[PDB]
């Protein structure tokens, strides 16, 4: 796929079947014809896995296509808690956390959080978000006929706990 | 085509038609797009990957570079005539993603050439009252972290300056999360932040 | 064993303030009785025309009652900031902080 | 209640105790500006239960009193045994080792076999007959 | 009948309850809207779930 | 030994979560989960290095 003759059948053959390496490999290519049909096809399958390559493949030369396809996935599918980032529930005020406002919901600027669920404007600022806290996070924790206790009183004064 | 018909698909009697190889990035799709971009025949996921690959695009050719020149001179003309339009909104959201000096000298150029009817609905945050600013000095955080104009305003008409303003808070984070966890019937987990 | 029992009902303000400097302190003023100070300045009470003026005791014991009580003071001078004059006054919180 | 009643409350009367953190003097933020630390965090009325105060104020006293440190443990794995993540970074906090004691309001099982038994049993006393 | 079950399932469940209204409350922390009804779609269906206001525990509108 | 490319491997400590019911593994790598579906041919095909892999 360094060179345009499989575009036309490829478009169609990758639609069948879009988690192929080959699709994936003929997308890599990174020409019009590819990132448009995966657009379309991430506007309908944004929850798979061929679409979080995608995002990696597309940005950020490309952010364009899986913007629009972000866009369209989330605004047919409102209920889905994975973009509540991008299009926030509440009825009057979907653009809430659009743009440097993403770093005001940590749950949206997160590492454990995959990333074609933000905006690539949204992306690009959480790197540039300024957190003040006491934040505890544990990778795993198994624990057999045990109590365990996570707590963070983040507050510099002795607080009168009783 | 055939019967004075466009189609996919082959059947006898067709003739075949082929255009450009990357007919976007030759700039042969820069006025036919201009003008279908406009009006009733807004599409927006088209417009929106023209404009975006418009901004990304290959200088191979000088026919190329007149072209994209042309067509940034144009879309400021029209965006300093009215912002509002969904053309002119992706054209300020792809300028803000540019992230050059030149694209957010374009953007503030655009922004305050508009009229007062649009500083006035879109543009609160940009242009505070009176009141606002000079209840902005009792606080030390930048006004764009706790004004209510800022926390629902349309970040593609946002200045440059409150935009990144609206980058730099403080937020109060504080989060006891365990990623993975194995608790079995005779044991307990416990979260808390104060 | 574990805590001693705690009683959130009774409130002790100096669980909140875990700076030194923060927490309003009675010492001896060398011109006139004994005087409230902290990082803030001194307690004061409002002059006639919206002013501030340094109150005074005769005594520790008055100071202690006044600063102590559930009164809250809401008018502070700071010799320092308002008058900016920084005279021997401005010193000597800065001396006894 | 809402922002605009507040600010017709607060200049209506703008020496209540209520509404004196809203409005405070201009000494009071000047003293904080040069102490470099917010007058609404040490300032008592802006700490008084009924003191009314808007989204902004609010959302700044928030702000007031908080550390900047993190635990990022690995995988934890702990068994028969009792674990205790306190995040004090050296902020004058007492080691406390309290037992939290709960009411368990246990429901004590009672010795009853499952009286699908009954017929065995029976049967069971019944084997007397052959002893006869 | 009942004692069966008591025994397999009370403990786990209260220990798995207290563990998520802890959550819960960790994550509704700022936010202000998340105790009212959004309809949450689940894959194959749909449910009008919340955060419950008392044990910060998901609520859904019962059939 | 997770091939985070195609050339390129790493040493990675995962945590799985297996659902029989419904077909699928959810494996926790690197702080992340990536849903497999034990009835697509990709999804197995990556999985299985990485279940094959471990120690």
């Amino acid at each position: 796929y360094k060179t345009e003759h499989c575009d036309d059948f490829m478009t169609g053959f990758c639609r069948n079947d879009p988690g192929n390496p080959n699709c994936l490999e003929w997308l890599r290519a990174k020409r019009k014809p590819a990132m448009s049909t995966y657009s379309d096809i991430c506007s309908k399958h944004m929850d798979a896995r061929y679409c979080s390559e995608f995002i990696r493949i597309i940005r950020p030369d490309y952010f364009t296509f899986g913007d629009t396809a972000l866009y369209v996935f989330c605004n047919d599918h409102k209920g889905n808690r994975n973009c509540w980032c991008a299009n926030y529930p509440k009825s009057n005020s979907g653009d809430k956390y659009l743009g440097p406002r993403v770093c005001w919901l940590h749950e949206c600027t997160d590492e454990s959080r995959d990333r074609k669920w933000l905006y690539y404007n949204q992306d690009v600022q959480r790197t540039r978000c300024k957190y003040v806290g006491c934040t505890i996070n544990v990778n795993s924790l198994a624990l057999k006929n045990s109590q365990a206790e996570l707590t963070s009183n983040c507050t510099r004064t002795t607080s009168a706990v009783g | 085509k055939k019967d004075g018909k466009i189609s996919d698909k082959y059947e006898e009697g067709a003739v075949l038609e082929s255009c450009w190889p990357d007919v976007h990035d030759t700039g042969k799709c820069d006025v036919d797009l201009f003008d279908w971009c406009q009006g009733d025949t807004f599409d927006r996921n088209i417009c929106h990957q023209w404009i975006g690959s418009a901004f990304n695009r290959s200088n191979r050719t000088v026919e190329g570079q007149q072209s994209l020149i042309n067509l940034y001179n144009k879309m400021q003309t029209l965006c300093s005539k009215d912002a509002s339009v969904p053309i002119c909104e992706s054209f300020l959201h792809h300028l803000r993603a540019h992230n050059t000096e030149d694209s957010k000298e374009m953007i503030d150029y655009i922004l305050r050439q508009q009229s007062a009817d649009f500083k006035q609905k879109y543009m609160r945050c940009s242009y505070p009252t009176r009141d606002k600013l000079e209840e902005s000095l009792k606080y030390a955080e930048p006004r764009e972290c706790w004004d209510p104009e800022c926390s629902n305003a349309n970040v593609n008409f946002l200045l440059t300056r409150n935009y990144n303003n609206l980058g730099l808070c403080n937020i109060v984070r504080c989060n006891t999360s365990v990623n993975n966890l194995q608790m079995d019937k005779t044991s307990s987990l416990r979260l808390s932040c104060g | 064993g574990g805590t001693p029992a705690l009683d959130r009902r009774v409130q002790d303000v100096n669980d909140t303030i875990s700076d030194v400097k923060q927490k309003w302190r009675c010492v001896v003023y060398p011109g006139n009785g004994f005087v409230s100070a902290s990082i803030f300045g001194f307690q004061a009470e409002v002059g006639p025309n919206n002013t501030r003026s340094i109150r005074k005791f005769n005594t520790m014991q008055q100071c202690i009652d006044f600063t102590f009580s559930d009164v809250i003071n809401i008018n502070i001078y700071n010799p320092c900031v308002v008058p900016n004059i920084n005279n021997a006054e401005c010193q000597f919180l800065k001396s006894v902080l | 209640m809402t922002d605009e009643q507040i600010y017709a409350f607060c200049d209506a009367n703008k020496d209540d105790i209520r509404c004196k953190c809203i409005y405070p003097d201009k000494s009071i933020v000047r003293i904080g500006i040069d102490t470099r630390l917010p007058y609404y965090c040490w300032y008592e009325p802006c700490k008084r239960s009924d003191a009314l105060l808007p989204a902004s104020l609010k959302k700044n006293i928030t702000k007031c009193n908080v550390s900047d440190c993190t635990i990022s443990l690995g995988n934890v794995s702990i068994t028969d045994s009792k674990l205790d993540v306190n995040n004090v970074c050296d902020s004058k906090r007492v080691a406390t080792e309290n037992i939290a004691v709960r009411y368990l309001n246990q429901e004590i099982r009672y010795p009853i076999i499952d009286i699908k038994w009954l017929p065995i049993g029976l049967l069971a006393l019944a084997i007397l007959i052959l002893a006869f | 009948r009942i004692k069966n079950t008591v025994n397999d399932w009370k403990s786990l469940t209260d220990s798995k309850t207290k563990l998520e209204s802890d959550r819960g409350r960790l994550l509704a922390a700022g936010k202000d809207d998340i105790f009212e009804f959004k309809c949450v779609d689940f894959g194959a269906y749909f449910i009008a779930m919340r955060l419950d206001k008392k044990t910060y525990l998901p609520q859904a509108i019962r059939r | 030994a997770i091939f985070t490319d195609a050339s390129t491997v790493a040493s990675a400590q995962i945590h799985l979560y297996y659902n029989s019911n419904i077909g699928k593994i959810i494996m926790s790598l690197n702080g992340k989960k990536h849903t497999f579906n034990l009835y697509d041919d990709n999804d197995i095909r990556t999985l299985l290095p990485i279940l094959l892999l471990s120690k």
